[PDB]
């Protein structure tokens, strides 16, 4: 369980990223 | 860039050759956790339409070491060598929490039953439509048409 929620933790901060880069635009 | 795109092709080769554990392997390969994440609740979906998780030869060696009988010798060596290190008990650790769900269903443990499922749809990885087939399979025919639970205030607010 530890690792699923770390890998969904890190697409979700990857999703916020994505999100900063395309505010950026 | 190269190599990425050489496991994607290797994916779609696997879908064609029906050796479904080896093409989500090589989705893992080409960088983009996005789309194993996606094919997750996909079989997810599968799986509750077969009321049970898939069995397969290959599937029943490397899962066999968390899960009764199913060890069965004479798999490529490759599969042998690898699944020591017990990784694969830890990166299946939310299917098997789905498989076992329905295990504790039958098994009249619907008290426990509940809690399995609401810990998996805490995760905020469900957007709305793998939330929509949850609650006309299990939450609210089994689970909340049927009176047998003791609600509060607050008990009924956080729902």
């Amino acid at each position: 369980s530890l690792r699923s929620v770390f890998a969904t933790s890190k697409e979700f901060d990857g999703p916020c990223q994505n999100e900063i880069d395309l505010l950026f635009s | 860039e190269i190599a990425k795109e050489i496991y994607t092709t290797l994916g779609n080769q696997m879908l064609s050759a029906h050796n479904i554990i080896e093409s989500i392997a090589n989705f893992s390969r080409a960088g983009k956790y996005e789309l194993v994440k996606s094919y997750s609740w996909l079989l997810f979906e599968a799986s509750c339409m077969e009321g049970q998780k898939l069995d397969d030869p290959v599937l029943n060696a490397i899962v066999s070491k968390n899960s009764p009988a199913e060890d069965d010798v004479i798999i490529p060596q490759d599969i042998l060598d690898c699944v020591v290190t017990n990784s694969m008990r830890q990166t299946l650790a939310p299917y098997a929490v789905l498989s076992q769900f329905y295990e504790l269903r039958d098994r009249e443990d619907w008290g426990q039953a509940l809690r399995l499922l609401l810990l998996l749809i805490e995760f905020p990885y469900l957007p709305k439509h793998y939330l929509v087939l949850l609650v006309a399979k299990f939450l609210y025919p089994i689970f909340l048409l049927d009176d047998k639970k003791l609600m509060d205030e607050d008990s009924v607010a956080t729902v």
